[PDB]
């Protein structure tokens, strides 16, 4: 194939693939950022909803001024 | 051959000619973005942005450049009506511009991409199989993408080195770019607190760049590697189509309730401010404050900007158009010219009536007139027969205060009904219909435009999720399953657990 | 500022997790004591 | 109050029946 | 009738466009027989 | 030798036990006089 | 009336003097058009997904099948065993012929129905 | 004239109609039952007035 | 024009029946 | 084949099956009556008594009309019957 | 060998009903949707969102007993029983409509079990995922008719309720507000729910009377084993047939069984992208050119403004018990009517 | 440098030509009647 | 500018025509 000066520079970025980390590797914590995650989210919604209701926090266009 | 809904396949494993194809898209895309500006530009009327605004002359992209900052021509207006005024080079012109220049950019390296294709970059060296280390991009792109997110937020949205976004008063009335301050609050999650914006780019920004770290030197766990296919493209295809439809069921929800990303000067009011009265109860809020301080009804109505009575009128809510009613608002009822003025019903008996106001389900509704405590005393019959309740045998009268007929009363009743069937639509506007040929049948907004375009596109995209990811999940039986599939396999109670050959009982 | 709908928010959130864990806790000691044979 | 046990009674003595009823098969 | 005028041109293109797309992939298809 | 308990078990009575129940308060009903 | 607009009228003004919606052999009509369209699909899905492996991926896979081939070009265990799974194992069909005069029949009673 | 009230409703594309608002026109409810071919009409533009083509197709 | 239009578009489908009839691949066993 | 549950038509033919079935079966019918003759059903989901739609000199519906006061909106309907 | 895999395995195993990681969200889903639905129909009124009965226990019928939207003045609430409209109070929440969200978003989760019960079927067993991707159609349409379009709405209240007559009463609504008949990706969707049943028909008719003799007796149905390799019609007998009869004849039993999948799923996906409009009123309601010239020419009248008086009707007549927070009073003398009736 | 070797010929028989212009006419019988409205 | 309507259909497909033309014929030159 062709080889480039841009090319030869970041050759070391695509040379790894197929690598993995054995087993389950770090998936334990990438579970606990997701859970965080949907909670974040539904509070969010909720929010918006007006199921969620928070002191100081004027779901309206009033909240603009 | 292949089928025609497969010629594109052949850029499953052309790294280099995927490359092209993806910055001809680009180009297309930055194309159609320069073409839709001028387009805009050559039609767009400045001359009024109290009556003829960006959102009822049928302007789709203006709004999008002023929300974030593009404000004038060279031509030498605003939007905001300021004049004399000079952009430097980033007006619309100077915006339309620079994504043509950069669509032919990108076309010429389409080009150079499609024809080196052959680059050793795109060989695993190990086998000298073409090969992306998907993984590992997804950690320098996530990295590119929270600093770009962060620096938006940072820089241009707070003014610190750019522009800011459009902020505006409750009732649309006093908006421009402004610099926000990032909101860290609570309030920061009020889809209507502009500093919250600012302060989810900060924030999401530093996340993406510590989660783009994380992803660059972290391999992937081996379990998950292989239950997402991490080494087959269209997994990436799968997901990326997944939170593209969540993004657009987001962005058109935003749109049609109404979010400080989507303001009402830019866009049009929702539906919602017309099902809750929420201009008119302003409106009257401030006519009871003027006559609280004893101004006579003449002055208290003609206190009321224009803008706000404009926005008190049915004919700009977004739920009053239809698929194939083409073109912009003003196509329809007009290009509005003036306030005629707030219209008094009074019956004989000197009660003030009220017109039931049209809701936005109705293509046509009756003209109903009330008294205050809901009491009907007055309509305009169908069956005439045994009326009770006509305008002629109430004796009802229509008084403007405000407006182009501020201080005008009229009696007899061909007229009287005439106001009462527009008073139905909320406050009375002189429109010129002449100019655009108008027909006189409601179009949406901008508004609408975009929210329906969106909500349509995510649907189609989640079956485009769908299928793409089962290709991915299902590659090996894509042309069809095993011909020496045994029927012990698919039958009950030769295996214990289903599938699994080394459960044999 | 610890309003009723954050309180229920809570209460929604709690009965979430008991629901989800008590099945989880159910579902693994069955698959624990009735193992497949190999 | 009331009604509830009188609903629920069924119910349970169903319940009894079927479980003195099958008790010694499913120990087995 | 007062119809619309850019739905004659609307309507050609419509059809010709793909029409002709698909003309094209088949009598490439016949050539190669 | 058969399991008297099972998954298929559980479904049935899940689905027949408050079907019964319902019948007979909807059996009731048609005794409601207004 | 012979027209698609004329066609609405005639099933509007239908309602408004028969009550057609509370007729049960409009519902039977209805029972038998939503349920020819789910086996349709059903039949149409489930033997798409058992087809037999004869192509590549640069192929149609109906060039799988020559026009009058003595043997079947699905696998209907599979499928059989993969419906019978899905809901469970006696509410699908392994029979052809009875599987093929279902599909005839349902809607052709429905219809019968509506008429 | 498809109610027998001289009330005539337009179905044809000649006469303003598009392919989604045109038909043919039931024949009158003058008419009710009864048999109208063309030759029990004074003349063709009597059997169009009064739904003929309907009945014959 | 748009009655020139709707029957324009109805007798090419009328052609198209012609042809994917009388000149349709025939089909072929084995 | 089969998945080693006893087979439906083995069970509702078995003596056992009906012994234990004869009860449970109208027990949970005869259950379920009383649920509505004893007008527990009423109470429980709210559903209005034939006497309890409308005050007696009164047409309209206790129509609820405010999102957050809804629960006292009721409530003050039903006091309007007691 | 871990926990996960032995509850892998515990999940997968071949048993009357098949469970799987999908039955985790699904089982729970559709049984409560279920249950909702029949607890709703059998004991809970309508009096208070709707001013309607609803329950067996009030005196309702199979046909008139419905689950009914929330009021409209819930807005789009997600009604929790323990969000601050019913405030943990089970009566009050069924009364305010609960119900209805309940049923609805168990529903959607339900949906997405069910199909994905689907995938995980055919990658266990090693079948393509047809059956699920066709899936989609259903799904598209529940979710536009029963979430997407009340969104657009003011409120939940404007969706449809889950009841027979209560679905008749939007079919109506649809008619007279939307003119929903006229809209092409309806028209485009009947053609693909009544496309699929004439296929379906058609298909299982000419299957069974192209039928090979394999048997002696009189009953053709024994005369086929499932684990026989030939085709037990004849296709060439078929397409003769057909050829002949109407003039084309599939050829290819590959495509036919694939055009069966097409045909109903793109029907339906077709009405929802239409649903999706209304949500917005984007509706196919008026041609200009029509209400023009009808407007300056008396004389001028179609099958199409025939049936906009039928809407006007229905509007004018079905909208104040249909929408009651709105206090609508017609009087009499406002309502359209023509002669007599 | 060697030319590319994923290039693949794209085929469409008559039959898929009879349906796509069946298609396109019939989509455009019926939505011309929305173009002009 | 008050022009004529149907120049804009005339000239698209006094374009389109015509190239469509050659269009077919050199694809299936080159794909024989
Ligand atoms: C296929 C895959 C299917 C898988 C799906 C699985 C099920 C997922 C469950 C989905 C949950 C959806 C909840 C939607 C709730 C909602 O929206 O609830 C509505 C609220 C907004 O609240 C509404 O807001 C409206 C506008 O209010 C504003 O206007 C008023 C008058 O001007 C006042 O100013 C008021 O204070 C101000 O807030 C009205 O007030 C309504 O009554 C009120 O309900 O948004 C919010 O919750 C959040 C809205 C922004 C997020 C976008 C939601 C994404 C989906 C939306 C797409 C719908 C289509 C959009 C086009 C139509
Ligand atoms: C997200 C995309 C988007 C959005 C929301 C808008 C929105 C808008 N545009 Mg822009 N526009 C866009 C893309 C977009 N545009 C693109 C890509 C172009 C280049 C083609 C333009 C070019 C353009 C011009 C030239 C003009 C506008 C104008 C307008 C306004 C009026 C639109 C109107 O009446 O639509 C009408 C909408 C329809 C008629 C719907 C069409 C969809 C049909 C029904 C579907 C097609 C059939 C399909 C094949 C179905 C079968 C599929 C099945 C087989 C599977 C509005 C604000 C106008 C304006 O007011 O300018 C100031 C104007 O004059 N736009
Ligand atoms: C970024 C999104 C994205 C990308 C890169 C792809 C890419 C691909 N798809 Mg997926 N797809 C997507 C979204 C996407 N798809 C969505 C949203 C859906 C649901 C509609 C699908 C549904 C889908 C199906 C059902 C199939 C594919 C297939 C394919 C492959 C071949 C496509 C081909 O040759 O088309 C060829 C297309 C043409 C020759 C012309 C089609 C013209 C269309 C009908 C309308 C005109 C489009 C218009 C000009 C531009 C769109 C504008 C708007 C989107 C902005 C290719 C890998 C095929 C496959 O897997 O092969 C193995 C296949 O069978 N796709
Ligand atoms: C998997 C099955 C399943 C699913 C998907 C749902 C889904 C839903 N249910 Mg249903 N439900 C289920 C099972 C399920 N339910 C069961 C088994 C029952 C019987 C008890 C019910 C009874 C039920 C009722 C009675 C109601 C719902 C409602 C809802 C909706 C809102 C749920 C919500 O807010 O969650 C919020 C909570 C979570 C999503 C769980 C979060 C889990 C995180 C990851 C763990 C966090 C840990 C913990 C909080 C930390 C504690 C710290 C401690 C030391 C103090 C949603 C559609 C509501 C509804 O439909 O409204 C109309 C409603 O009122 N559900
Ligand atoms: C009213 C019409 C209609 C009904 C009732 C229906 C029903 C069904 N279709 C299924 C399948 C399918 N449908 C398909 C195509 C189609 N389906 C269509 C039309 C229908 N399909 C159409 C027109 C097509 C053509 C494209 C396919 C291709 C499949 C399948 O593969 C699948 C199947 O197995 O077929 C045999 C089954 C999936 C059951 C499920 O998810 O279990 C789980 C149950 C759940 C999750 C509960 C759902 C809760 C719902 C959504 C809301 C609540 C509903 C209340 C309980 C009832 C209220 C009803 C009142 C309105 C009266 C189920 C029997
Ligand atoms: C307070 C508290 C805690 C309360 C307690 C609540 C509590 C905890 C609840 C949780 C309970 C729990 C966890 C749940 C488990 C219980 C469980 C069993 C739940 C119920 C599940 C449920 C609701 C299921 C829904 C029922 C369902 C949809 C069944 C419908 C079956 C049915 C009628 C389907 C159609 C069948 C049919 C004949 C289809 C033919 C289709 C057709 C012709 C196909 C064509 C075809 C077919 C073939 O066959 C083959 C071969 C081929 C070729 C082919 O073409
Ligand atoms: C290759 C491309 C060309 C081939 C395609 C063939 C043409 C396709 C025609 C489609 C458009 C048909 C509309 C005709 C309208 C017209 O005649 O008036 C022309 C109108 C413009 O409107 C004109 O405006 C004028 C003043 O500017 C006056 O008002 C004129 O009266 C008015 O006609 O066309 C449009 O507005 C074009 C914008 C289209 C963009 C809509 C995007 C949102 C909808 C997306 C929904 C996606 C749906 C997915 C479905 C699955
Ligand atoms: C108060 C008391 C009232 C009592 C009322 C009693 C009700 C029952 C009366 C109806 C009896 C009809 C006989 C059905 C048997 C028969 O058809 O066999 C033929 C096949 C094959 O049986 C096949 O049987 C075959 C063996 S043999 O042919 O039967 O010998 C075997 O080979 C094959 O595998 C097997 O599938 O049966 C089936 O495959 C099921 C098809 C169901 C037929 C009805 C269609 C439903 C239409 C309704 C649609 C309306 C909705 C709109
Ligand atoms: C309209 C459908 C008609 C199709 C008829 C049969 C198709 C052909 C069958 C193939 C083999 C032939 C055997 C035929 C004969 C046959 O059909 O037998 C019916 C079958 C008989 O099973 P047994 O093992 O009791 O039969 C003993 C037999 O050997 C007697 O000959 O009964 C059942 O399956 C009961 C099911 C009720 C289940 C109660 C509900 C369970 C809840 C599950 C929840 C639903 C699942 C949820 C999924 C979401
Ligand atoms: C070369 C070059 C250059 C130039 C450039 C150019 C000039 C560009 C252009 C470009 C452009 C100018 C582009 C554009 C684009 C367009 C497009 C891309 C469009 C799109 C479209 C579409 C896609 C549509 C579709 C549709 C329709 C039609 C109907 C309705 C529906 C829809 C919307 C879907 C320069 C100088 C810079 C430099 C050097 C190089
Ligand atoms: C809601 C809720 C819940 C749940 C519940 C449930 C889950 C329920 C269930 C329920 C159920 C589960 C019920 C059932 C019932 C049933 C019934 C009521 C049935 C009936 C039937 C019948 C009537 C039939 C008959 C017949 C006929 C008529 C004809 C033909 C033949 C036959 C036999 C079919 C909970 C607790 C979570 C809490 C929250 C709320
Ligand atoms: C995805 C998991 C979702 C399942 C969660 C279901 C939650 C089970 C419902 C439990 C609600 C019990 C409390 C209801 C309100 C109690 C009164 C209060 O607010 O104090
Ligand atoms: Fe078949």
């Amino acid at each position: 194939a062709r080889r480039t000066w841009l090319g030869d520079i970041l050759r070391p970025l695509n040379s790894e693939y197929g690598k993995v980390a054995p087993g389950w590797g770090t998936t334990p914590l990438m579970a606990v950022f997701m859970g965080l995650f949907l909670v974040f989210l539904l509070i969010i919604l909720e929010i918006y909803n007006s199921t969620l209701i928070l002191d100081g926090v004027n779901v309206s266009w009033k909240a603009l001024g | 051959g292949l089928p025609w809904y497969r010629v594109h396949t052949v850029l499953i494993n052309d790294p280099g000619r995927l490359i092209a194809a993806h910055l001809m898209h680009t180009a297309l895309v930055a194309g159609w973005a320069g073409s839709m500006a001028l387009y805009e530009l050559a039609t767009f009327d400045p001359s009024d942005p109290v009556l003829n605004p960006m959102w009822r002359q049928g302007m789709f992209v203006l709004p999008f450049m002023a929300r974030l900052g593009v404000t004038g021509s060279w031509s030498g207006w605003s939007i905001t009506g300021e004049t004399g005024i000079d952009p430097g080079f980033w007006s619309f012109e100077g915006v339309a511009l620079a994504h043509i220049v950069l669509s032919g950019l990108l076309f010429l390296a389409a080009c150079w991409h499609w024809v080196y294709w052959d680059l050793e970059l795109f060989r695993d060296p190990r086998t000298g199989e073409p090969a992306l280390d998907l993984p590992k991009m997804f950690g320098i792109h996530l990295f590119l993408a929270g600093l770009l997110c962060f620096g938006f937020g940072a820089f241009h949205l707070t003014g610190l080195f750019g522009p800011g976004m459009w902020v505006s008063d409750p009732y649309g009335l006093t908006g421009s770019v402004q610099p926000v301050a990032p909101e860290w609050g609570p309030d920061g999650f009020n889809p209507y607190n502009p500093g919250g914006v600012v302060a989810h780019h900060i924030a999401a920004g530093i996340v993406g760049i510590i989660a783009g770290l994380f992803h660059i030197l972290v391999r992937p766990p081996q379990r998950l590697y292989k239950a997402l296919r991490m080494g087959n493209i269209e997994t990436v295809l799968s997901s990326s189509i997944a939170a593209v439809f969540f993004a657009a069921f987001v962005v058109a929800g935003t749109m049609w309730y109404g979010s400080a990303t989507t303001p009402i000067e830019l866009f049009g009011p929702t539906r919602y401010q017309w099902d809750s009265s929420y201009f008119q109860q302003e409106i009257n809020r401030r006519v009871q404050a003027s006559l609280a301080s004893g101004a006579t009804l003449e002055e208290a109505w003609s206190a009321i900007p224009e803008k706000l009575a404009f926005y008190d009128y049915i004919g700009n809510n977004p739920a009053k158009g239809g698929l194939f009613r083409t073109g912009p608002m003003n196509k329809g009822d007009g290009i509005a010219q003036a306030w005629k003025g707030h219209a008094v019903f009074r019956n004989k008996e000197g009660e003030e009536l009220f017109v039931r106001r049209m809701p936005a389900f109705f293509e046509s509704f009756p003209v109903i007139l009330t008294d205050k405590n809901g009491v009907v005393k007055a309509d305009i019959p169908f069956r005439r027969a045994e009326s009770k309740y006509s305008f002629e045998q109430q004796g009802v009268t229509v008084s403007f205060y405000g407006g182009e007929l501020n201080g005008q009363t009229f009696t007899d009743p061909p007229t009287v009904k005439s106001y009462a069937r527009k008073a139905i639509f909320g406050e009375i506007f002189e429109f010129d219909t002449e100019t655009l040929n108008s027909d006189g049948i409601f179009r949406t907004s901008p508004r609408g435009w975009f929210t329906f375009a969106h909500a349509v596109f995510a649907l189609l995209f989640f079956f485009g999720h769908i299928w793409h990811g089962a290709r991915t999940l299902f590659r090996d039986v894509f042309s069809g399953i095993d011909p020496e599939l045994s029927p012990e396999q698919v039958e009950w109670g030769f295996y214990q657990k289903v599938g699994d050959v080394t459960t044999r009982r | 500022t610890i309003t009723p709908s954050l309180k229920g928010f809570f209460i929604g959130l709690l009965s979430g997790a008991v629901v989800l864990g008590l099945t989880f806790a159910v579902l693994i000691a069955i698959s624990q004591i009735d193992k497949v044979q190999r | 109050d009331w009604r509830v046990l009188v609903v629920l009674l069924p119910v349970l003595l169903a319940a009894g029946w079927a479980v003195r009823n099958i008790l010694p098969y499913a120990v087995k | 009738m007062e119809v619309n005028q850019l739905g004659l041109i609307a309507t050609a293109l419509f059809v010709l466009v793909p029409s002709v797309f698909l003309i094209i992939l088949y009598v490439q298809t016949e050539s190669q027989q | 030798s058969y399991p008297i308990f099972t998954v298929r078990w559980v479904a049935v009575h899940t689905l027949a036990v408050p079907t019964i129940f319902f019948l007979g308060a909807i059996a009731a009903m048609q005794f409601i006089q207004r | 009336p012979l027209g698609i607009s004329g066609t609405f009228n005639f099933m509007i003004v239908f309602q408004a003097e028969h009550n057609i919606l509370m007729h049960p052999f409009h519902q039977l009509g209805v029972a038998g058009v939503f349920g020819g369209a789910l086996f349709c699909a059903m039949h149409g899905s489930l033997v798409t997904s058992s087809l037999i492996r004869e192509t590549t991926e640069t192929e149609s896979a109906n060039y799988g099948y020559k026009f009058g081939q003595e043997e079947e070009t699905y696998n209907i265990v599979a499928a059989h065993g993969y419906f019978g799974r899905l809901i469970f194992q006696y509410a699908s069909f392994n029979n052809s012929r009875s599987l093929h005069f279902f599909l005839a029949a349902w809607p052709v009673v429905g219809v019968w129905f509506t008429a | 004239d498809i109610d027998g009230i001289r009330e005539p409703v337009s179905g044809s594309l000649l006469y303003g109609n598009n392919i989604i608002t045109g038909a043919v026109v039931p024949s009158s409810n003058a008419i009710g039952l009864h048999f109208y071919p063309i030759w029990e009409a004074a003349s063709l533009d009597e059997w169009l007035y009064n739904g003929g083509p309907y009945q014959l197709i | 024009m748009e009655t020139i239009t709707y029957v324009f578009i109805f007798a090419c489908i009328i052609a198209l029946f012609f042809f994917a009839i009388f000149f349709r691949e025939p089909p072929r066993i084995t | 084949g089969t998945t080693g549950e006893r087979p439906f038509s083995d069970i509702i033919t078995s003596v056992r099956y009906w012994v234990i079935h004869s009860i449970t079966i109208p027990a949970l019918f005869i259950a379920g009556w009383l649920f509505v003759s004893t007008g527990l059903a009423y109470d429980v989901f709210g559903t209005p008594r034939p006497d309890s739609y409308y005050a007696q000199e009164q047409r309209s519906i206790p129509l609820v009309t405010d999102r957050f006061e809804a629960k006292q909106q009721v409530e003050t309907f039903l006091e309007q019957l007691k | 060998r871990g926990w996960f895999d032995i509850l892998d395995d515990w999940l997968k195993r071949d048993r009357f009903v098949f469970v799987g990681w999908s039955g985790i969200l699904l089982f729970p889903c559709a049984y409560l949707a279920l249950g909702g639905w029949l607890t709703g129909t059998t004991f809970v009124t309508s009096w208070y969102t709707h001013g309607l009965a609803s329950s067996y226990l009030e005196g309702c019928n199979f046909l008139t007993v419905a689950v009914s939207t929330p009021a409209n003045s819930m807005g789009h609430s997600l009604l929790l029983l323990w969000g601050p409209e019913a405030q943990g109070d089970f009566t009050r929440w069924c009364q305010l409509g609960g119900l209805w969200t309940f049923i609805a978003l168990h529903g959607a989760f339900g949906l997405i079990g069910f199909m994905l019960r689907q995938f995980e079927i055919a990658r266990l067993v090693g079948v393509r995922p047809y059956n699920a991707i066709a899936f989609s159609a259903p799904i598209a349409v529940f979710v536009s008719v029963f979430l997407i379009y009340p969104l657009g709405q003011s409120s939940w209240f404007f969706a449809p309720s889950f009841g027979v007559a209560a679905i008749f009463r939007f079919l109506l609504f649809f008619q007279g507000f939307h003119n929903w008949t006229l809209n092409p990706f309806h028209m485009m969707g009947v053609a693909g729910v009544l496309g699929g049943a004439l296929l379906c028909a058609i298909h299982g008719a000419t299957v069974e009377n192209t039928l090979f003799q394999d048997g002696e007796g009189a009953s053709t149905f024994r005369a086929f084993n499932p684990t026989q390799a030939e085709e037990t019609y004849s296709m060439v007998t078929a397409n003769r047939f057909w050829s002949q009869i109407f003039g084309i004849a599939f050829s290819n039993k590959r495509w036919l069984h694939f055009f069966m999948l097409f045909v109903p799923v793109t029907g339906l996906w077709m009405s929802a992208i239409g649903v999706v409009g209304l949500a917005l009123n984007l509706r196919s309601y008026d041609f200009i050119s029509q209400e023009i010239r009808a407007a300056e020419d008396p004389e001028f009248e179609t099958f199409y403004t025939k049936n906009l008086l039928l809407n006007e009707g229905i509007r004018a007549w079905m909208a104040p018990q249909d929408q009651p927070h709105e206090n609508f009073v017609f009087p009499e003398e406002v309502l359209p009517r023509g002669n007599a009736l | 440098m060697e030319p590319n070797p994923n290039r693949q010929p794209v085929e469409l028989n008559r039959t898929s030509l009879y349906l796509g212009l069946l298609l396109i006419l019939v989509l455009a019988l019926l939505f011309s009647s929305y173009f002009f409205n």
